[PDB]
RNA sequence: CACAUUGCGCCCGCCGGUAUUCCGGCGGGCAUGCCUGUUCGAGCGUCAUUUCAACCAUCAAGCCCUGGGCUUGUGUUGGGGACCCGCGGCUGCUCGCGGGCCCUGAAAAGCAGUGGCGGGCUCGCUGGCGGGUGCCAGCCGUAAAACCC
């Protein structure tokens, strides 16, 4: 699911530092000597919550290692209160590249070219499906707790520590 | 582990070649050359992993089995057909004699016995051939480059050039020279 | 928009989230030393309506003071130390 | 049998989901000065 | 720090940058000329031409070595397309000049001696087969001294074509050389006992003679109208082997 | 042995029974398979069974490709129950449904001459059908002759 | 001030000196050894050399039986008809 | 660096003494905290990495009544609807091939049927001969051939 969502993402990626003057030099001389509006991926926090508050942002996708996680916490339930479409993708840094930045907390789609609306369609059913379904009982749930050997044998220790004697 | 999409990948593959194949087969001698008996370079290259039989047999007798694979083959009436089907394998065209001469002296080996011999000396070319009047490496040229009676003998001897990947570089006419400058 | 939603989620600093995150944040803060620079501010709402901006000349330092008394009371306080 | 059968289709499992990719004392490394 | 920026981009999925990147790494697979310029140190290490010339012994027997050797990783094809390109030049200057002087036919190739301004310059040319490289032999070592002799030879090469007036570097037909011209693909324009021996002769090589040795011996040494069969390459005076007006035909067989 | 049967539906074109069988080999061992078909044209419903000889096979590998997007299609790995699984379910099972050109061998059985003398009295049963469309040009208020 | 836009395809087809311009003699560093040159060709090296250099057929079978770098000289004279029978010297890269 | 003694370290260069090695002198530099950036790194901190792409004829060949027209270049997801037909079997009902109308996301829950040729496997007889096969990512259409070698 994450290739081919990033194989959707890859195709509407935002112009390079380098790209963007040459598309401005071209204008230019041009001119010197009537366009279709740009559809791109959108990032940025504050960015991506308005487009979602608004009802424009068609899928959602959200890094899982913020390091501050009360940046990101509310995110999913928003998107599910919107009715936007969601996914987690493993990687801040993945998400970067993607926009061409070190790091990208979330990204987001809003309008896809004709030749795509029927591949990003399809995307929005393999999410809700294959990610949504399967997360509609965990997310509700606890996590943690993954004990291993050493951690139980501590925990009985514990107890038969106090079996006779509580000193409180 | 093999994941479902190369399955279902490689199947299209196979149809579509199947197609072309199919294709060929009923309109042949499909490719419009001119009926000269000239010389071309085939190179082999990375392609379709599942080879159909018909291609595969092919590749087999013109010794390209191994990636980066070259050898020296006359344009007839039958090679020109073979050639056609393993078009999607090769990377093919005329050379020149610059190319010619360099692949044979840098790269050149002899098949003895069997076995993979360089051309070091003339005196393995006139033991192996000589019989058809080719006493030196030169000779051996000539025969290539100006196809005469014994090329057949002259391409057997010659062991598949086994060239290298290019660092940083259908019919190519003298393109193919360029692939062979860089891949030598 | 992120912003008001921190604002609200600081509000809230004994709910399970907030409480979760304080409990093992502070475990962090004690292993390390009294004194050290924090590459990013922790809570960047509470930092951005201080005044701070993301250029290069913004600096965060976060640090733990003692608290208690000297039955004296100091007359500043355990900010104005820190 | 079974485990050996257990085995393989749980490392199918965890291939199809993530994929095949997966002097003791320390000291401060030398660098350019 | 510039291979770690093309690592970085190329790992990104940036491609255009990363070859933005590249043409300022100045790398030999495409330029084919040595990765750093060294013109400041075989300055210092030649102080005079006349050191330079002294120790051309050891240049020339790499790069005509080379020429014929296959492209490897550390030296690449465009790197041993140049060494044919400046041998070949340096072989016109002893051509026109008329420097060479002795040479010899030995069971480890052939040597020949040049005198230039007064010193002996002795090399060794392999015999024109197929080399053989094995064991434990390092190319980048040998690639590390081709890379300092090119540019050794290319200095030298001007201030040799300088002082007889011609002009440098001399022009090159591509579309010639592609045709087997070899050494006869160069024109060498001007800037505005030893030439006897074959001045009024004709000769003919056939097939079984080495070429580029023969050539180069007999266009030193006074021979104005060379021909070959049109195997050998182009450049011949004539290739009909019926030409009435050859005096000499060269021949190695039974 | 509790043998396990797989429901795969939504397949892309391709993904037939040696690619089905090649690709689930990987998870355990495969019994029978059969991919659905139609017999006027040799081409597949989008649907197949797959039976394992290990229930538990079946389990793990109907969890992880379950909602599997393939060539743009969503995949759908259900288990049978034992219940359900119909006796008769694999019977073209592990053979090759070749195709049949039923329209050049039912045409072309046009083409083969045989005595007509059955064909003229299958005339004259043209001649009542014909009687009988006459009836139904009645109202039409048509006339034509033979 | 800044330069007009070029299409790639133009910016690709856009895109010597005396090293002694001023040389003067300078004295010899002692410090400085310089390699020896190899000694020139002998009469032993040529590929028809005369008959007396040529060894014994025993001393040759001495010499391949016999290990490299343990013998006195790195090659044996030889003597061809012709130069189109001298083959490849093996140790040439070597 | 050292209660600071005009003493003693480390780096780069120079000068004078028989000097590439020795001596002495001279010049430029070597404190801590912190910031911005540079380069060099560390981490059983986290992640990606066995590539779901494009690739038929963007025109060719042959013709005719000489300039327009003609012929050949076989290339289609599946399912459903008391709807209207043509043609073949079925004693008949009905079933097949092909149409016209309508619906549906690249949608889906047994309903497997038409005779062979060659190859593989397997079984019998004397490498050969004679039978079977829910095996053929090999062909054909009811014989058979081709492929194959």
């Amino acid at each position: 699911l994450a290739a081919q969502a990033f194989k959707l993402l890859n195709k509407y990626r935002p112009e390079t530092k380098q790209e963007k003057k040459e598309r401005l030099l071209r204008e230019a001389t041009a001119i010197k000597e009537v366009s279709k509006k740009p559809y791109t991926v959108k990032y940025g926090l504050n960015h991506v919550v308005g487009l979602i508050e608004n009802k424009k942002a068609s899928l959602v996708l959200i890094a899982n290692d913020v390091d501050p996680i009360e940046l990101v916490v509310f995110l999913p339930a928003l998107c599910r209160k919107m009715g936007i479409p969601y996914a987690i993708i493993k990687g801040k840094a993945r998400l970067g590249t993607l926009v061409h930045k070190k790091t990208a907390a979330v990204v987001a789609i809003t309008e896809v070219r004709s030749e795509d609306k029927n591949e990003l369609a399809k995307l929005i059913s393999a999410v809700k499906e294959g990610y949504l379904e399967k997360v509609e009982d965990t997310r509700k749930r606890w996590g943690g707790g993954i004990m291993g050997f050493k951690a139980q044998k501590r925990e009985e220790k514990r107890k038969k520590s106090l079996e006779t004697a509580i000193k409180v | 582990f093999k994941r479902a999409e190369k399955y279902v990948k490689e199947y299209r593959e196979q149809e579509r070649e199947k197609i072309r194949l199919a294709r060929i087969a009923k309109q042949q001698g499909s490719f419009h050359i001119p009926a000269e008996a000239k010389l071309v370079f085939v190179i082999r290259i990375k392609g379709i992993n599942k080879i159909p039989p018909k291609p595969r047999k092919i590749l087999q007798l013109l010794r390209l089995r191994q990636i980066n694979n070259g050898v020296f083959v006359k344009v007839t009436k039958a090679t020109a057909e073979m050639i056609k089907i393993v078009e999607p394998w090769v990377a093919y065209g005329y050379p020149n004699l610059k190319s010619v001469r360099e692949l044979i002296y840098k790269r050149g080996y002899g098949k003895v016995n069997g076995q993979r011999i360089p051309l070091t000396d003339n005196a393995i070319i006139e033991e192996n051939l000589g019989k058809y009047g080719i006493i030196c490496i030169e000779d051996l040229i000539h025969e290539i480059f100006t196809v005469g009676p014994n090329f057949k003998q002259a391409a057997n001897f010659l062991w598949p050039f086994k060239l290298s990947n290019p660092n940083g570089g259908g019919n190519r006419e003298e393109h193919i020279n360029a692939l062979i400058r860089a891949m030598n | 928009g992120a912003l008001k939603y921190l604002e609200e989620l600081s509000k809230k600093k004994q709910s399970d989230v907030v409480r979760f995150l304080l409990r093992v944040r502070c475990w962090e803060y004690r292993q390390l030393n009294v004194i050290h620079r924090a590459s990013r501010p922790s809570r960047p709402d509470k930092a951005r309506r201080l005044g701070y901006k993301a250029k290069q000349g913004y600096v965060i330092y976060r640090v733990r003071v003692r608290r208690g008394g000297r039955q004296l009371k100091y007359q500043r306080s355990l900010r104005a130390t820190a | 049998s079974k485990a050996a059968k257990g085995a393989q289709a749980k490392k199918a499992a965890q291939a199809a989901l993530k994929g095949v990719h997966s002097s003791t004392t320390f000291h401060r490394p030398k660098t350019l000065v | 720090a510039l291979e770690k920026k093309i690592s970085r981009a190329l790992g990104r999925g940036d491609v255009s940058n990363a070859a933005r990147l590249e043409r300022n790494a100045n790398l030999p697979e495409k330029t084919g000329k040595p990765r750093y310029t060294l013109n400041h140190i075989i300055r210092e290490r030649y102080p005079t031409f006349q050191d330079a010339l002294r120790d051309l012994d050891d240049c020339l027997s790499m790069l005509f070595l080379f020429a014929n050797l296959p492209s490897t990783t550390a030296v690449p094809a465009k790197m041993i397309a140049r060494c044919e390109r400046l041998c070949h030049e340096f072989q016109h200057y002893l051509i026109v000049t008329h420097s060479l002087r002795k040479s010899f036919l030995s069971i480890k190739g052939i040597y020949y001696q040049a005198n230039i301004q007064g010193e002996d310059i002795l090399w060794l040319v392999p015999y024109k087969f197929n080399q053989r490289i094995v064991g434990d032999v390092d190319f980048r070592i040998m690639g590390t001294f081709v890379e300092f002799y090119m540019t050794l030879l290319g200095f030298v090469n001007y201030r040799l074509y300088t002082s007889i007036g011609l002009k440098y570097p001399p022009k090159f037909d591509q579309v010639k050389d592609d045709q087997g011209a070899e050494l006869a693909a160069f024109s060498l324009e001007g800037l505005n006992d030893p030439s006897q021996l074959f001045a009024n002769f004709t000769f003919f090589l056939s097939r079984e003679t080495p070429r580029q040795p023969l050539e180069f011996i007999l266009r030193a040494f006074g021979c104005k109208r060379i021909g070959w069969d049109a195997v050998l390459g182009e450049g011949a005076f004539t290739t009909d082997e019926s030409d009435p007006r050859i005096t000499h035909q060269i021949i190695d067989r039974p | 042995s509790q043998p396990g049967v797989m429901y795969i539906a939504r397949l892309p074109h391709g993904f037939y029974e040696h690619e089905l069988r090649g690709y689930f080999s990987q998870f355990g061992e495969i019994t029978r398979l059969r991919v659905v078909r139609n017999k006027k044209t040799g081409a597949s419903r989008h649907r197949a069974f797959i039976e394992f000889a290990d229930a538990e096979v079946a389990d793990i590998a109907a969890r992880t490709m379950d909602k599997y997007l393939l060539f743009g299609h969503i995949l759908t790995c259900k288990i049978v129950p034992p219940a359900q699984v119909h006796p008769d379910l694999f019977k073209g099972a592990n053979r090759r449904f070749k195709v049949v050109p039923w329209n050049k061998m039912a045409g072309r059985q046009l083409e083969r001459p045989l005595s007509e003398s059955q064909w003229q009295v299958k005339v004259a049963k043209e001649e009542q059908r014909r009687a009988a469309r006459a009836e139904k040009l009645k109202e039409m208020g048509y006339e034509f002759e033979a | 001030r800044i330069l007009p836009y070029k299409p790639p395809e133009e910016r690709e087809r856009e895109e010597f000196y005396d090293l002694w311009q001023n040389e003067e003699p300078q004295p010899p560093n002692p410090m400085h050894i310089p390699a020896p040159k190899l000694p020139p060709p002998g009469y032993d090296l040529s590929y028809n050399p005369p008959p007396e250099y040529l060894p014994t057929k025993e001393e040759r079978e001495e010499w391949e039986k016999m290990d490299p770098e343990d013998r006195e000289k790195d090659y044996l004279p030889t003597k061809y008809d012709s130069l189109r029978k001298v083959p490849a010297w093996g140790n040439f890269v070597k």
